[PDB]
């Protein structure tokens, strides 16, 4: 009872890299689809598959090819990228083409971008920020800010641990990232998240706080030149304690 | 115009003869085939020179996709009918689903299925349900009638887009299909009294023999409406001679808005 | 062939709002909506093919089609309702036609405001100054800094689940020596009352 | 299931007259399901050059076909329709009757 399954989550190409985006469904449905989502349009259809074995051309095919591998898997292959291939993927299937009133359901997403050269790839700057000792006393609150700054592409996931486990009550973190210079189109990016306790909680010295950054960057095979460090994927976090 | 017509019909058979499709889909517009599909083929082709001059490549293209699934679907139903009927062999399976514009303006809609030939399953869109003719059509019935959009679906397709098509088609066609070929009607003696036309269309026509000016259609015997072959049609009609008493005998042939009488003197 | 539904709105927590879709195609079997979480899949709403309006907890959907129209009606809106809301419509070879989305904000309901800039504390990690504009109303806007080496974020709004607690906020953030909290939000209109601790 | 046995009419496209080319059709209906064989005789042998129409659907589910061929009639040749079916024990024969 999985669903739609599509990997990978994030990806970065060099212009030319081949790639190979994979969607499996359990839900024994016959017809799969490949749809890309990019800012200001509705979705495109790139390339289709009616049932198990026959496959047909979208709105976008040019770039792309599919292979619908058995009932269950519906694989889209970029053979050459090329940065006007930036986008997120989304597989999605329905029970058959001949329900009318048939739904789609949709995997998660794969956010491809495509660059002429990873020299522009960097991974956050994380720090932490302890809250204002004049905001637990005006408000008997204790907020604070993580900031992960200066990476490229938008490729992040941050998340907040409090005592090594996963918070989610309390944080807000931007919906989209800021553009440090909004005026270039590779400009690197920043993003910031807040998480907001009691000014008990935030006052019992042996609680922990810690924001995380997964980045998803390069890997073994991606050619690296540049005299910084290979901006491989990784995760970069900063920690406080509480303060009595 | 006169009364026209836009169905799609499929087949499917569960154990087929050696090079025999398991699935053909064939779609008519009144008696004219313009479409068809099979499963050895695996595309959707033209059947009409009107269909293949005005629709482009693209559209062949889609539905041959649509109908390869439509194949594939067919074939998971009659695999779970002929299990729950807990029949042996080969079986079929067939659908109709279509529209009639009719002369007045007014318009049907149509969709059944049939298992072995007999009804099965039949779609009414002003109540929104399945008529089920035994136990294993109910059961199906039971789930079709779960699914409260597809009937709704079905419904829209049957009076709207069902119609916007045709009128699309017959328009493609209108050099065939709106024509008139009038009859050429004879009477001879075989005791009874032939009335035979040919070289009519549409095939719609109507033949009887009147007798002193009455029709006693218990006594007529009704050929049926024939393809010559050449795109035209024959049919006829004969009644029997009393040899005891005259009567005045005459042919009524009813086509296209026009009738004939032959009197046989 | 073309589906139109507006670019973004703005509601109130609580309220209702109307998202529209209007279309022009070649034939149509139904419209669909879809809510789509930021960063998430879309997700199936509705189906309508004739003429109305269908009900669904606290979302309806409505049909017109001699006038190519559809709303989605959301009712006593929730935060979690900040979503894109997708339109589509299926034509007359049963293809999706796709509308752009229509990006859904809900302003919580403040009801103890207390606007305030407050410093946080220096990271011995970071050469940064960080200010946090908080616990304003919800028709306080966020401007975006006038000075290049000056970064705010928009506000974004917090869930205390514990206490039934909502606040907006936004931080400022720079290296600047120039840089104080007293000056970090001077291009936004911001309460008059908003409360600034002595440095 | 109930299986329906082949309507079988054998007739000339045009009035038949001797010397004058003319079309034999055989046209079998309403026959279910849909596996048919069908051949022309001429003077009880199998013509060879016949054509037919495409398996065609009737409303009420069963099926039918045209089969065809061109020829000239005259006073001495006998012509007729051989059919085969799952519903007939032998093929069924009927004359040209003119
Ligand atoms: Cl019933």
């Amino acid at each position: 009872n999985a669903g739609v399954t599509q990997t990978p989550k994030f990806q970065v190409l060099k212009t030319g890299q081949s790639m190979t985006l994979q969607c499996a469904q359990d839900m024994n449905h016959n017809s799969m689809y490949w749809y890309r989502q990019d800012p200001g349009m509705g979705l495109r259809l790139i390339y289709y598959s009616a049932s198990e074995g026959t496959t047909d051309k979208g709105e976008v095919p040019n770039g792309y090819n599919v292979s619908r591998l058995n009932k269950r898997e519906f694989s889209l292959r970029l053979e050459s990228a090329a940065p006007s291939q930036t986008s997120v993927y989304f597989c999605a299937s329905s029970v058959w083409t001949g329900e009318g009133s048939g739904e789609l359901f949709f995997g998660e997403g794969s956010r491809l971008t495509v660059l002429e050269d990873l020299k522009n790839v960097f991974p956050p700057e994380v720090a932490v920020f302890e809250p204002s000792e004049a905001e637990i006393s005006h408000t008997q609150k204790a907020t604070l800010v993580c900031l992960a700054t200066g990476f490229y592409p938008d490729h992040v996931e941050l998340s907040w641990w409090v005592n090594g486990k996963e918070v989610h009550s309390g944080v807000c973190t931007d919906p989209q990232p800021l553009k440090e210079q909004p005026a270039l189109n590779d400009s690197r990016y920043a993003l910031s998240s807040r998480l907001r306790v009691s000014a008990t909680f935030w006052q019992n010295p042996r609680n922990h706080f810690r924001c995380q950054v997964q980045f998803y960057g390069l890997s073994e095979n991606d050619e690296w030149t540049q005299d910084r460090a290979k901006p491989v994927t990784q995760i970069v976090s900063a920690e406080a304690w509480g303060r009595a | 115009m006169r009364t026209h017509s836009l169905r799609y019909f499929h087949l499917g058979v569960s154990d087929p003869i050696h090079g025999v499709p398991e699935f053909i889909s064939v779609g008519y517009v009144d008696s004219h085939p313009i479409t068809t599909y099979d499963s050895v083929t695996r595309q959707k082709e033209p059947r009409a020179p009107w269909m293949a001059e005005n629709l482009a490549p693209d559209h062949w293209e889609r539905y041959t996709q649509l109908l390869r699934g439509w194949q594939q679907m067919f074939k998971v139903e009659l695999k779970r009918l002929q299990r729950h009927y807990n029949h042996s062999g080969s079986h079929t399976y067939q659908r109709m689903i279509g529209c009639e514009l009719l002369e007045d303006g007014s318009t049907t809609g149509f969709l059944q299925y049939a298992y072995d030939g007999q009804d099965f399953l039949i779609f009414n869109k002003d109540t929104l349900s399945w008529l089920a003719v035994d136990n294993v059509a109910h059961t199906i019935k039971q789930a079709w009638e779960a699914n409260q959009h597809e009937l709704l679906y079905q419904k829209n397709w049957l009076e709207e887009e069902c119609i916007a098509w045709l009128k699309r088609f017959l328009e493609y066609g209108k050099d065939t299909l709106q024509r008139t070929e009038p009859p050429l009607v004879r009477v001879n003696r075989k005791t009874a009294l032939f009335c035979k036309a040919h070289g009519f269309y549409p095939p719609e026509i109507y033949m009887t023999w009147m007798k002193n000016g009455e029709e006693i259609v218990q006594e007529i015997d009704y050929g049926d409406i024939l393809p010559s072959g050449d795109g035209t049609y024959q049919a006829w009609a004969s009644i029997e001679l009393d040899p005891q008493s005259s009567n005045l005998y005459s042919c009524h042939v009813e086509h296209s808005g026009v009738h004939m009488v032959l009197q046989v003197p | 062939q073309n589906i139109d539904q507006p670019t973004e709105m703005t509601a109130t927590e609580g309220a209702i709002v109307q998202i529209n879709c209007t279309y022009q195609t070649s034939g149509f079997n139904g419209l669909f909506w879809y809510q789509q979480h930021a960063g998430e899949a879309p997700t199936f709403l509705s189906y309508n093919v004739l003429d109305g309006l269908e009900e669904k907890g606290r979302f309806s959907s409505f049909l017109s089609r001699s006038k190519g129209y559809s709303y989605l009606l959301l009712k006593e809106l929730q935060m979690k309702d900040s979503a894109s809301y997708l339109c589509a419509v299926k034509d007359s070879n049963y293809q999706l036609i796709w509308g752009a989305g229509t990006k859904l904000i809900i302003k919580p309901d403040i009801q103890n405001p207390d606007p305030a800039v407050y410093q946080l504390r220096d990271s011995k990690s970071s050469d940064k100054s960080v200010c946090l504009f908080t616990d304003f109303d919800s028709q306080t806007n966020v401007s975006q800094s006038k000075d290049s080496d000056v970064y705010i974020t928009d506000k974004c709004v917090l869930d205390m689940r514990s206490m039934d607690f909502k606040s907006n906020s936004a931080v400022a953030w720079s290296n600047k020596s120039d840089f104080a909290c007293a000056n970090a939000f001077n291009n936004s209109i911001i309460p008059e009352d908003t409360f600034f601790p002595s440095p | 299931m109930i299986q329906r046995t082949p309507k079988i009419q054998v007739y000339s496209r045009h009035p038949a007259e001797n010397g004058k080319s003319n079309f034999l059709n055989c046209y079998v209906s309403g026959f279910h399901p849909s596996d048919i064989e069908v051949d022309l005789l001429k003077n009880g042998e199998r013509i060879e050059k016949v054509e037919h129409s495409d398996l065609s659907f009737s409303k009420d589910w069963s099926f039918y076909l045209l089969y065809y061929t061109e020829f000239t009639p005259t006073e001495k040749d006998e012509y007729a329709c051989r059919v085969n079916h799952v519903t007939l024990s032998q093929p069924k024969i009927v004359k040209w009757d003119r």
